[PDB]
């Protein structure tokens, strides 16, 4: 398949870069 | 036709093959599986001449690989007397097919229209060539009060190349026949 | 300020943090101006600007650069054209290394004023409340923005201290940088003339300057400070978002459009010079005076240059990329290595055809060839089975005149049923899609991205501008109404 | 005319591939769930606030109480689909949320299909159905669709153009 | 006041970047 | 105008209809032969088209008035070797068809006369439909 | 590997709906 | 028209021809001898004066296998 | 550079995976 070799790389740091901040946000509410 | 509704009774007169196996000769003849549910019966078709009926069976059987082959035969009586021969397999589709680009040879585009002549014009330019088979008719049963032989037979005939797109291979084909020679 | 979405709020009653912060959006911008322009040069290919210019390439902040006046680089090239070996100071690096040493300056500035907020500027001598006067600040500042401007127009576009601006022909093949007079009449109103843009920058520079002279010296009217909410530091943000966006649509629309800000020697082609065949009708306009200047058919059609054949491809197009087509031009079609030279098609009537062109709108079009009459004489079917028409059954030949198959004939069913289709995409072209992996789907010109962009840009703060004139009015209700 | 306007960006933009415009859909229909749900869950958590069995009189305009209980609703929801509305406030802000955003993000996607900008093609689906032509998947068959759109409108479409296309090379499908 | 994110929030917040990352991973990987 | 003026027969007599006649013609199209041939073929067969090319190419030439109503009093083939009133309808044979038992020789007449006198006013819209 | 991300993407989303609702922020009646 | 690879719907065009002369040149190929439809195997007379009289299009070229795999000439499938 | 692909997607998780850790751990401690 003729991907875009990065797409992997753009998928998951669109979607854990937001991810980490909001555990960053909830954990320091929960503490 | 209410007790043959359903199950399947179906898969010179009437002559009627019904293969039970088929091995294919990868790169040995190993058997596959029958994917197309049971109308492998080319029926209702010294020297013989083909004639009418179907004689033409379109079987894909399966590694994990899809092989479409159209089984066909296009071209005194003992106990041992054979009717050997060979026949000329058309292609699986005729020329007004069309892939899922929009191309076709008949009827369809002579190039990729996706983009914009290339490596893929040996899947643009289609072509229908004709392949042989060879069959070997064995005749072991002959009932003379009915007027009819039976028997088994071994055909080699040739898979499907998807317009010149892949590599055909050989499958062997065996199975009992019934005719009325009248 | 408790509200993951409300944090920013944190400095917004306290000027100096707000100074801060605004000096690190600073040091985010010029870092991501300096940043991106020394990536676009490591992948920027200067070995020809004909056939591989910097739209193709998609340059974004390269035409930026260029278009005042730093088109040459310290290697030695210029994307004009020429190598030579003293590019003065101010070259493609040098613009992105001041941004990466202002970005500098201006992180360890922003952590000055986080860490002392509290300086006696920003709280008013009477009572000791964090403030600013924004009539004053105001005033200082559009007063700052006139003498910036009046400059900028009237010192470095019309070159008497500066560079000068990109100017070119209307076929934008002399593309050049000169500094330029201004233009006061109704023609300094025409967008393709860069004297009205000069001229312009002048007259708002002065009417800034006394704006700004008019909003440090005269007060505001006590019903227009409660009215517009004047003290109300959100109310400057609503106004400054709408001109933010309504700017943001001012500038794609003369980017799609094409002003003489925006020349097609950086930006390329816009659509509306497909649409209409503008290089078309150019390229054919010369060849017949060129023809009727005693030369041969060959002879006038290999005087059309690379560069004013290579605008007709629809490749060239900005409205023929996709969203998701990633990337640069050279991404799509390819490499250009040549011009194929104009096809002739003629039918075994000997009869002049034309392969209809695909429109912008087209992802693929049907090859259908016409004549003077504009009758169909050849096309390449689909259904084949009542075809009249085709190239093999009406025996199409193609001829080329210019370029690398000048006097050259084909007449094999699949090379005219080949050229048909590379003449419908315009001027044919030889494109080399191995040095670039170019997929063969066609990508949109930093003309086309940055039009989409700022496209984008304009809605969501037409809505930002909504949500802060609404906030900055209705600050009295917005925690509930009333019990 | 608005008809032919959403063929037209079918067969010319495939704006169902659209992202932007899948968002838009999503936004549509969850605002339209959102209604729906939300008036039902309203309408059968009410209180015994009258003593006739037309309960649309038990609701006055003065009163300062819920109609619904929000407990018994928190509970049916929780219990049958796993999460519930607990704030009301929180509620009724997703209700305005949700489509609204949905419809900011379809004209996002128009405002890129203005510059033919498109999520037309996947550009490794149309490599593969070219060099296998076995390859087929639905975007394929949508893709062969588009172009049968295209070639059979656009001649009286746009008449200005003057789109001359013979019979001939009109995509068909095999009548 | 500091900044808060409770439990609802950050499951709502989880499944808006996962849901939309699963949308647009198709169009990232072309 | 002309358009109502249509080929009569073979031996060459332009005969005009009137706008009424004609009218009431096409009406009767549409409740007894349009079952399938409303457009320009036939969906039995798709190569026997109502067009003028098609009528003129007949044997014998039936793109005459009345030609085609000489058809309708008797179902041949496009060459008229076997007289099949069977497969068609058949202004003889009411019983295999009762479409025509209440059509007089009028009827007839201006059925047959309304198939000839649209395809100057369509053109490529009637003879295989607008492709 | 293109289908690697779509499967971690969406045991992403599984994984924030049990945790959604098994480990929930409970509701607490005012 | 050519007798060996045109189909039935292509032998519309000539002025009285079709059903049975179409129905009977294709069903029996290929054919060697351009006049070998004159033959005419099991045709009658009516059959076989009709055919003689068209004699100025016939060919015998090129049986192409693209367009001769199982009623290919009779229905192809374009209507 | 012959050089593993993979080594570059191992440095930069072999150093924010910890990093990130890290800093939810001091996030949730000053707050
Ligand atoms: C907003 C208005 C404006 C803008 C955007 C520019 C932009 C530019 N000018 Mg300029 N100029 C202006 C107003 C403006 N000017 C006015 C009003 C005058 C009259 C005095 C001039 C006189 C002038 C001269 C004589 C020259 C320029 C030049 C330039 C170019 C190189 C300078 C540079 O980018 O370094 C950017 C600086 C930073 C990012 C700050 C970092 C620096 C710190 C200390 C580190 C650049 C594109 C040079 C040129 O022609 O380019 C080849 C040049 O020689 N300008
Ligand atoms: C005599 C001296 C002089 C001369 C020769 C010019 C010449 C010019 N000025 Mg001008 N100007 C002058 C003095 C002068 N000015 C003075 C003294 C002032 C102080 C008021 C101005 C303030 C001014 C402004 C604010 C603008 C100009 C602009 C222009 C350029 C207009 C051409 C263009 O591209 O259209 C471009 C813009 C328009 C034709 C107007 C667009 C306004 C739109 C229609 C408003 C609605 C759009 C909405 C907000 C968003 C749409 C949403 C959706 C529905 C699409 C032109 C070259 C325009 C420019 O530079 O464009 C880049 C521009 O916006 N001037
Ligand atoms: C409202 C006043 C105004 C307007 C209409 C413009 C318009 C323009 N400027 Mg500009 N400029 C201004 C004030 C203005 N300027 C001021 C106060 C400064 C001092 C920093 C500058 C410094 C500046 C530089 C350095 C450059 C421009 C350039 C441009 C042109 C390209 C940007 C564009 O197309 O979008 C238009 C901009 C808008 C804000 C549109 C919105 C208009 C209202 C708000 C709606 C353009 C026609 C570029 C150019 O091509 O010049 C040769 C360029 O390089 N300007
Ligand atoms: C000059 C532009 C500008 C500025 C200074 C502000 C400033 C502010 N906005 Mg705002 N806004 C804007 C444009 C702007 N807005 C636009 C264009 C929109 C529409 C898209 C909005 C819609 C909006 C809403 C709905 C709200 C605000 C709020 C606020 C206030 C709280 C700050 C905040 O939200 O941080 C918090 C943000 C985060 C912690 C993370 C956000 C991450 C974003 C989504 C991704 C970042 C993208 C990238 C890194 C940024 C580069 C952008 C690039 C395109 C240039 C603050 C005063 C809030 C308010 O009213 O205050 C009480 C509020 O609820 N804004
Ligand atoms: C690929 C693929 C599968 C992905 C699709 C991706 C796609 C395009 C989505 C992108 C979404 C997007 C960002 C668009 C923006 C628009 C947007 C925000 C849409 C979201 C739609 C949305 C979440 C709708 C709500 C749907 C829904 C099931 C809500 C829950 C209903 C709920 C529990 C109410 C119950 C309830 C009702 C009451 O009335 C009361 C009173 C109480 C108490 C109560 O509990
Ligand atoms: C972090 C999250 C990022 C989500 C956005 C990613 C954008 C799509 C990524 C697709 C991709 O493969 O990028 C990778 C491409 C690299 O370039 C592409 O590489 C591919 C990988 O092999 C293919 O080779 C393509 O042919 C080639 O063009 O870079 C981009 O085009 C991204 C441009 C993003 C510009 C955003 C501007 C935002 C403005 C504000
Ligand atoms: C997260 C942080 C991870 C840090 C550790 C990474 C280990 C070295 C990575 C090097 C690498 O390129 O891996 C990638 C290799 C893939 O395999 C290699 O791929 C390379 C990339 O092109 C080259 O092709 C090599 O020739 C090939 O062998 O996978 C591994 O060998 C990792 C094995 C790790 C086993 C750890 C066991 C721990 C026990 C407890
Ligand atoms: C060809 C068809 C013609 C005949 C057949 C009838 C068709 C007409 C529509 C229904 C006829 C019967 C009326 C029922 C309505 C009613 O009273 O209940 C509704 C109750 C009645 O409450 C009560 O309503 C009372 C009167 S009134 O409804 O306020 O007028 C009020 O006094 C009381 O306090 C209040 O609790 O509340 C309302 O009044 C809400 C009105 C909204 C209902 C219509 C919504 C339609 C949208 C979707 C449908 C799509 C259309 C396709
Ligand atoms: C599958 C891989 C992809 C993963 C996708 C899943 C994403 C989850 C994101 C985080 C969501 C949970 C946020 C906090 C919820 C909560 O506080 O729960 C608290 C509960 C107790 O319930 C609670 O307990 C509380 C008291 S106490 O905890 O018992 O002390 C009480 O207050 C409360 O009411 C009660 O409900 O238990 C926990 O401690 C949960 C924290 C576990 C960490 C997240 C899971 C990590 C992944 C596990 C699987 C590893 C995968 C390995 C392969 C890569
Ligand atoms: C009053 C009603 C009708 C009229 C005037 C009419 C007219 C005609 C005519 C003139 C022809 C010969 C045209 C040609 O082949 O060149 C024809 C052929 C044909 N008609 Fe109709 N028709 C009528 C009703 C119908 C109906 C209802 C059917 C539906 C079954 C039908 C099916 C056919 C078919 C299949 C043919 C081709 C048969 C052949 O080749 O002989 N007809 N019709
Ligand atoms: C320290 C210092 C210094 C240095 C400096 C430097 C070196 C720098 C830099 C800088 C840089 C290097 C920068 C930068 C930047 C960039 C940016 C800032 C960007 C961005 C981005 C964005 C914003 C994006 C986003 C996104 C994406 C990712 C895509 C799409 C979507 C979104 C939007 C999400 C000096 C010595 C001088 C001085 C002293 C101090």
């Amino acid at each position: 398949m003729e991907t875009n070799k990065l797409g992997f790389v753009a998928s998951v740091l669109f979607v854990f870069v937001p991810t980490v901040f909001l555990l960053i946000l909830y954990i320091q509410t929960a503490s | 036709y209410d007790d043959i509704r359903g199950s399947g009774l179906a898969n010179i007169r009437s002559l009627c093959l019904q293969p039970q196996t088929f091995l294919v000769e990868t790169f040995r003849f190993v058997e596959g599986k029958l994917l197309t549910r049971s109308s492998f019966t080319l029926d209702q078709v010294l020297t013989f001449v083909e004639q009418g009926g179907f004689d033409f069976q379109p079987v894909t059987v399966q590694n994990g690989d899809r092989v479409p082959l159209l089984f066909t035969v296009k071209g005194t009586i003992r106990p041992s007397t054979r009717f050997s021969g060979s026949f000329d397999v058309p292609p699986y589709r005729t020329s007004s097919f069309i892939d899922p680009k929009g191309r076709g040879l008949a009827v369809g585009y002579d190039a990729a229209v996706g983009i914009p002549r290339e490596a893929f014009s040996r899947q643009n330019n289609k072509s229908f060539k004709v392949g042989t088979g060879n069959i070997v008719l064995q005749v072991d049963r002959v009932n003379q009060s009915t007027g009819e032989i039976s028997g088994s037979f071994e055909s080699q005939q040739p898979s499907d190349t998807d317009f010149g797109s892949k590599p055909a291979m050989t499958v062997k084909i065996l199975g009992q026949f019934y005719s009325r020679i009248t | 300020g408790l509200p993951w979405y409300r944090v920013h709020t944190s400095v917004l009653n306290d000027p100096g943090r707000l100074i801060a912060v605004h000096i690190m959006h600073n040091a985010l911008c010029a870092g991501f101006a300096g940043s991106m322009l020394l990536f676009e040069l490591a992948l920027f290919d200067p070995s020809d600007p004909v056939l591989n210019p910097m739209w193709r390439q998609g340059c974004f902040l390269m035409p930026f650069v260029s278009r005042l006046g730093v088109v040459n680089s310290w290697q030695g090239w210029s994307v004009t054209g020429e190598t030579f070996t003293n590019p003065g100071f101010w070259t493609f690096e040098t613009v992105a290394i001041a941004h990466i040493i202002f970005s500098g300056l201006s992180f360890l500035a922003a952590c000055w004023h986080w860490v002392y907020w509290d300086v006696a500027t920003f709280f008013d001598p009477k009572t000791d409340e964090p403030v600013i006067d924004l009539p004053k600040v105001f005033g200082i500042h559009l007063t700052l923005a006139g003498i910036l401007c009046f400059g900028f127009g009237a010192f470095h576009l019309t070159g008497l201290f500066g560079p000068g601006m990109w100017v070119s022909d209307p076929l934008g093949l002399t593309g050049h940088i000169q500094g330029v007079a201004p233009e006061w009449g109704a023609a300094g109103f025409d967008p393709h003339n860069p004297g009205g843009v000069v001229a312009h920058h002048i007259a708002l520079g002065i009417v800034a300057i006394i704006g700004g002279l008019f909003h440090i010296f005269v007060r505001p009217p006590e019903y227009l400070y409660k009215g517009l909410r004047m003290g109300n530091i959100e109310g400057t943000l609503a106004s400054g978002l709408a001109v933010f966006f309504s700017g943001a649509f001012i500038a794609a629309g003369t980017m799609w459009y094409g002003t003489a800000t925006t020349p097609i020697e950086l930006w390329g082609p816009t659509r509306y010079q497909w649409d209409q065949g503008f290089f078309q009708q150019a390229i054919s306009r010369q060849v017949k005076a060129s023809i009727s200047d005693g030369k041969s058919p060959s002879e006038a059609w290999s005087e059309i240059p690379t560069k004013l054949a290579f605008y007709d491809y629809i490749g060239n197009s900005p409205a023929k990329g996709g969203l998701f087509r990633v990337g640069r031009m050279v991404d799509g079609d390819g490499l250009p290595t040549g011009w194929l030279g104009h096809p002739v098609f003629k039918d075994g009537e000997g009869r002049e055809l034309t392969v209809r062109r695909m429109p912008n709108f087209f992802e693929n079009f049907p090859v259908v060839l016409f004549d003077q009459d504009g009758i169909v004489r050849a096309d390449i079917p689909f259904r084949q089975a009542e075809s009249k028409y085709g190239i093999e059954q009406t025996g199409v030949t193609v001829s080329f005149y210019g370029g690398e198959l000048d006097g050259q004939t084909f007449s094999d069913p699949k090379d005219v049923k080949k050229y048909a289709r590379r003449a419908q995409l315009g001027e044919p072209f030889e494109f080399d899609r191995s040095v670039y992996d170019s997929d063969g789907l066609f990508r949109t010109s930093n003309r086309g991205f940055f039009a989409f962009f700022h496209v984008i840009f304009g809605l969501l703060w037409f809505f930002g501008h909504i949500w802060h004139g609404l906030r900055a009015l209705f600050q009295d209700v917005f925690s509930g109404i009333d019990p | 005319a608005i008809f032919r306007f959403l063929l037209f960006f079918q067969g010319f933009h495939n704006y169902t591939l659209n992202p932007f415009h899948m968002m838009g859909v999503t936004g549509v229909l969850g605002g339209a769930l959102l209604c729906a749900i939300h008036g039902a869950t309203v309408q059968n958590t009410l209180f015994r606030d009258n003593q006739s069995k037309n309960t649309f009189k038990g609701f006055s305009t003065d009163q300062g109480e819920e109609t619904y209980s929000m407990v018994t609703a928190n509970r049916f929801w929780s219990q049958i689909f796993g999460i519930a509305f607990s704030n009301k406030r929180w509620l009724h802000f997703f209700m305005l949320f949700v489509p609204v955003t949905g419809l900011w993000m379809s004209a996002i996607g128009m405002a890129g299909l203005a510059f033919n900008l498109r999520a037309y093609d996947f550009v490794s689906q149309e490599i593969r159905a070219a060099e296998d032509p076995e390859f087929e998947t639905f975007y394929t068959k949508n893709i062969l669709l588009n172009e049968g759109l295209r070639a059979w409108l656009s001649e009286m479409d746009q008449p200005a153009k003057k789109f001359v296309f013979p019979d001939e090379v009109l995509p068909r499908g095999f009548s | 006041q500091p900044v808060e994110l409770n439990r609802t929030s950050l499951y709502l917040g989880l499944l808006v970047v996962f849901v939309t990352g699963l949308l647009f991973s198709s169009y990232f990987f072309n | 105008a002309n358009l109502r003026t249509i080929p009569l027969n073979e031996a060459g007599d332009t005969v005009t209809l009137s706008l009424e006649e004609f009218t009431r013609g096409q009406q009767k199209f549409n409740n007894a032969c349009a079952i399938c041939h409303l457009g320009g073929i036939t969906k039995t067969n798709p190569n026997v088209g109502l067009d003028t090319e098609s009528l003129a190419g007949a044997f014998p030439d039936r793109n005459n008035l009345e030609g085609l109503v000489d058809y309708l009093h008797n179902p041949t083939t496009y060459d008229g070797l076997t007289e099949i009133s069977e497969l068609h309808p058949s202004t003889k044979s009411s019983d295999i068809y009762p479409k025509m038992r209440n059509l007089t020789e009028d009827d007839l007449r201006a059925i047959s006369g309304h198939i000839l006198l649209m395809p100057k006013i369509r053109g490529d819209q009637w003879g295989a439909g607008k492709t | 590997m293109e289908a690697v991300a779509y499967i971690l993407i969406f045991a992403c989303i599984i994984g924030t709906l049990f945790f959604a609702i098994a480990f929930r922020e409970p509701p607490k009646i005012t | 028209i050519d007798v060996n690879n045109t189909n039935i719907a292509a032998f519309r065009k000539h002025r009285g021809l079709y059903p049975t002369i179409a129905g009977k040149v294709v069903s029996n190929a290929p054919y060697d001898s351009i006049e070998d439809i004159l033959d005419i195997p099991g045709l009658r007379e009516v059959e076989k004066d009709r055919l003689q009289k068209n004699m100025d299009i016939f060919t015998i070229s090129d049986p192409v296998p693209a367009l001769v795999e199982g009623a290919d000439r009779f229905n192809n499938g374009v209507y």
